[PDB]
């Protein structure tokens, strides 16, 4: 899901 | 009277209360709500606040400054912002703010220094290129708006509230998310965070008088690459690590203080082990201990199975 996205 | 399980949270501190808002569970919590956590008593109380409430987010960026609370970036149903709040501990207020603000992201870090709110990195949309520093796509973020990080270091002067951004000198480190930023005297630590394909392990320090980025390589063994791990300043020599999540996706209950002095690592004893937490919060008490809040026992990538935390952990350092 996009708010996790990128850590 | 206690706050739902979270992660992705923000808790902010005067060393006496913590403040404890937004985040979002197995999604987001109800964005009106602040919790206050007393650290002295161990008791929660809950407000509702009015003005203008943020949107519920997660990964948005917080700091307590003489009791008023600002909040910059996060993640809402629909996307990242560049939208800067402030609170005054009842009434949310949204500044508008003069000059060029950052991109709209989270996940990033920020140091006070003075009259500065100084943000750096952070994952999000592709920005004006008038913003310096450098930003790279998530190619996976293709095939669910493109997003990506940023190494870029921007000054909210509270003096004014206007935005800018210092030119600096020296090596800054890769663009990252997920990374804990810490703040002693004139010193803006930055450990870890997540880069491409690592969660890594690097630790650098800007320095908020010169404006010159340096790399800090300690002696000996380090903590492991990590991101969504906690960093906070203990004293003013220390710097006290907790948890993270791994590169290989490992939920993480080690503890460690950096002693700035020494530019030493030292692994710290804890009955925390069978608690990993990953994308908590940490504020440092008065009383020199540190209050861990929120976040997630598990790998949350995997949405359906996530263990998210609404336990305090209280670490005597």
């Amino acid at each position: 899901p996009p708010p996790m996205a990128g850590g | 009277a206690c706050p739902a399980e979270r992660s992705g949270h923000v808790a902010v501190s005067d060393g006496r209360h913590m403040f404890v808002w937004g985040g979002y569970k197995s999604f987001y919590l109800p964005r009106e709500e602040l919790w206050i956590y007393n650290m002295e008593t161990g008791r929660w109380k809950k407000i509702n606040t009015e003005g203008d409430v943020p949107p519920s987010m997660s990964g948005s960026c917080a700091v307590c400054v003489d009791r008023v609370l600002y909040l910059f970036g996060g993640h809402h149903s629909r996307g990242n912002t560049n939208k800067f709040y402030m609170l005054d501990s009842l009434q949310w207020e949204r500044i508008d703010c003069q000059g060029i603000p950052p991109s709209s992201k989270d996940k990033l870090g920020v140091w006070v220094y003075k009259n500065k709110l100084i943000f750096f990195g952070g994952y999000g949309y592709l920005p004006e290129d008038k913003v310096l520093g450098t930003f790279e796509f998530d190619e996976t973020s293709f095939w669910n708006h493109p997003r990506g990080w940023n190494d870029h270091v921007h000054i909210l002067d509270t003096e004014t509230f206007t935005w800018s951004q210092p030119i600096t000198t020296g090596k800054a480190p890769s663009p990252r998310a997920a990374h804990a930023c810490a703040t002693v005297g004139n010193r803006g630590f930055v450990f870890g965070g997540r880069y491409r394909d690592a969660r890594m392990n690097d630790l650098h320090y800007l320095n908020l008088d010169t404006w010159e980025w340096n790399e800090l390589i300690p002696q000996g063994i380090c903590p492991v690459g990590r991101s969504w791990h906690s960093l906070t300043p203990v004293s003013s020599d220390h710097l006290f690590l907790f948890g993270g999540f791994t590169t290989d996706k490992q939920p993480l209950s080690d503890a460690w203080t950096y002693c700035i002095s020494k530019n030493e690592w030292i692994q710290f004893n804890h009955p925390y082990t069978e608690k990993p937490r990953l994308w908590h919060t940490a504020c440092a008490s008065d009383e020199g201990e540190v209050i861990v809040f929120g976040g997630c026992a598990n790998n949350l990538l995997v949405h359906h199975r996530a263990a998210h935390s609404n336990e305090i952990l209280i670490f005597s350092v």
